[PDB]
């Protein structure tokens, strides 16, 4: 039935990006197109093919290839970073969205600021130790943190959580958890936290004493 | 013999703000078959903006829908919307009314005969017309007895209101107030007055 | 303005059955059509029901007909959907929203619906000495995280909570700030009810 495609794609500031949309042969104007920021309601952008919801910026344009659908951002924005959802309504399907198309914001190049946070003294008491690794402020996404303790490779001992690309300078923050019981973790002095990204020249370690 | 049941999805008394979309919209039963569907508005018929079909594809099915959509409407575009549909045998119609939200209109002001004052006021909500005095040498508060009385377009989707009051209990030179108002806006005409 | 928000979700037990509320104001429910739509965590949207208040008239998708039902009370304004024989797969986030030409126009925030066997529990709040902030083993999401009352707002990270083996989240908020000296985290978790405040020092 209902397709929707590039499923992703990545975009400069100031680009004119294009979503394909292929509905239903019967369907021959009732496409609309949503936007969803994340964590947020979708908002609607475009209706009836071509219309443009009221409040929203003429950026937003729909159109055809035609045959199939087509959404348009031109001078694309740091705050356009969403994922963005075609849907289709047809007599006897009724109401169909479309797979979704993230869109993530290309950017230049930016090193994260390393930080290391040791366990607190209330977290010991209950008998645990958590150790967060904090990558903040950098792009691109991937980013590689390895965990050592006296320098042995440790894995999978400790969960990761990024953050939703910045809807201003379009960057990513990033935190590894090496979580381990109070015991285990009074029996080895080092704990290092080792950053590998395309922004810095070699490796970061950041670490500390018991 | 034949019939035709029109089933309204949405209520037939339609409020809404300027600028608003709202979709008049309707399921039926008919039988024979329709035929000359058409929305009608201002005795003219849409061409475009509606569409009619059946509800399903089975071969003995009698269930259609109608929808007319409406976008950004403007305070001039209330009034009667009609559904009309009709088989080899029956006419059926069915009539929304939309009304649009917008301050109150004076579409008259008159003095009667005997002393009266009249105001004529239209709009939606149904504008409230109150009447003051003001002499030479502030003004009063809204002023006793009225006569009020709702008129039965243009405008079209407005309730029209209709105020009198006799102007010869007013002692003093001064001018005379009917003040029309709704959640929407205020509205004046004012008499001058010699005694 | 119009406003729409939805009401009465949360963790519910595998087979268990839930009714969730949409409150509607700045528009009559009566002129138009309301509709659910419910969104998996990570996944795309997927349309649930529809009613016309003012006729009764309701529609399903296939995969939730003969399980769920929806309704409407037109003198309250209020749409709700009724979620019966409930599985671990009609977990998600449920928007209830307004239609018209076709389109959904006006959306509520949404409510999430926590279909699992697991108990709810309240986090434990750790101060992350230096800015930041953990919050430890809670379930179900979600869980909000203000800094200073919301008085603090440049630089505040909220990350992502992630699913820990035992089978509980955590999250972290942190926060950047150069030399300064106040910080306290406000951490709230409805489901368990767990209102936590607590100062950060060096
Ligand atoms: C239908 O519309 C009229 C508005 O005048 C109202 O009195 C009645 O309550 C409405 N009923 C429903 C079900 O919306």
């Amino acid at each position: 039935q209902m397709t929707q495609s590039p499923s992703s794609l990545s975009a400069s500031v100031g680009d004119r990006v294009t979503i394909t949309c292929r509905a239903s042969q019967s369907v021959s104007s009732a496409v609309a197109w949503y936007q969803q920021k994340p964590g947020k309601a979708p908002k609607l952008l475009i209706y009836s093919a071509s219309s443009l919801y009221s409040g929203v910026p003429s950026r937003f344009s729909g159109s055809r290839s035609g045959t199939d659908f087509t959404l348009t951002i031109s001078s694309l924005q740091p705050e356009d970073f969403a994922t963005y959802y075609c849907q289709q309504w047809a007599v006897h399907s009724l109401i169909t969205f479309g797979q979704g198309t993230k869109v993530e914001i290309k950017r230049t190049v930016a090193a994260p600021s390393v930080f290391i946070f040791p366990p607190s003294d209330s977290q010991l008491k209950s008998g645990t130790a958590s150790v967060v690794c904090l990558l903040n402020n950098f792009y691109p996404r991937e980013a590689k943190v390895q965990w050592k303790v006296d320098n042995a490779l440790q894995s999978g001992n400790s969960q990761e959580s990024v953050t939703e690309q910045d809807s201003k300078d379009s960057t990513y923050s990033l935190s590894s958890t090496l979580t381990l019981s109070k015991a285990d973790y009074e029996k080895h002095k080092v704990y290092a936290c080792e950053v590998t990204h395309q922004g810095l020249s070699s490796p970061v370690t950041k670490s500390f004493n018991r | 013999k034949g019939f035709i049941n029109i089933f309204p999805m949405i209520n037939t008394t339609v409020f809404v703000n300027d600028g608003e979309n709202v979709d008049l919209i309707v399921e039926y039963e008919a039988f024979p078959k329709p035929e000359h569907q058409q929305w009608i508005y201002m005795n003219r018929t849409f061409t475009d903006k509606w569409e009619d079909y059946p509800k399903s594809e089975n071969e003995s099915n009698i269930r259609y829908v109608s929808e007319l959509h409406l976008t950004r409407l403007k305070g001039t575009e209330g009034g009667t919307y009609t559904f009309l549909v009709s088989n080899s045998d029956v006419n059926a119609a069915i009539a929304f009314n939309v009304y649009v939200n917008t301050k109150p209109e004076i579409l008259t002001y008159d003095r009667l005969v005997n002393g009266m004052l009249q105001c004529v006021a239209a709009g939606f909500p149904e504008p409230t017309i109150d009447w003051y005095f003001c002499p030479g040498t502030r003004c009063s508060a809204s002023v006793l007895p009225v006569d009020v009385q709702t008129l039965n377009g243009p405008p079209f989707g407005k309730l029209v209101v209709q105020s009198s009051i006799d102007s010869s209990a007013f002692k003093h030179n001064g001018t005379v107030e009917c003040k029309a108002y709704n959640d929407v806006g205020k509205t004046s005409a004012y008499f001058n007055f010699a005694f | 303005e119009v406003q729409l928000v939805e009401s009465g979700g949360g963790l519910v037990q595998p087979g268990g059955s839930l009714r969730l509320s949409c409150a509607a104001s700045g528009f009559n429910i009566s002129s138009y059509s309301m509709h659910w739509v419910r969104q998996a965590p990570g996944k795309g949207l997927e349309w649930v029901a529809s009613i016309y208040p003012y006729s009764g008239y309701t529609y399903y998708a296939d995969s939730v007909k003969g399980r769920f039902t929806i309704s409407a009370d037109t003198s309250k304004n209020t749409a709700y959907l009724q979620m019966n024989s409930l599985r671990a797969e009609d977990t998600a986030v449920y928007y209830c929203a307004r239609y018209v030409y076709h389109a959904l126009d006006y959306w509520g925030q949404g409510t999430l619906v926590t279909v699992s066997s697991a108990s709810t529990k309240g986090p434990s709040v750790f101060p992350l000495a230096p800015l930041g902030c953990l919050v430890k083993d809670y379930f179900p999401e979600p869980v909000t995280v203000s800094w200073n009352s919301g008085a603090l707002t440049s630089g505040v990270h909220t990350f992502p909570a992630v699913l820990q083996s035992s089978g509980l989240y955590s999250l972290s908020s942190v926060v950047t700030v150069p030399s300064s000296s106040t910080y306290i985290c406000n951490v709230n978790h409805k489901p368990s009810n767990t209102k936590v405040d607590k100062k950060v020092e060096p």
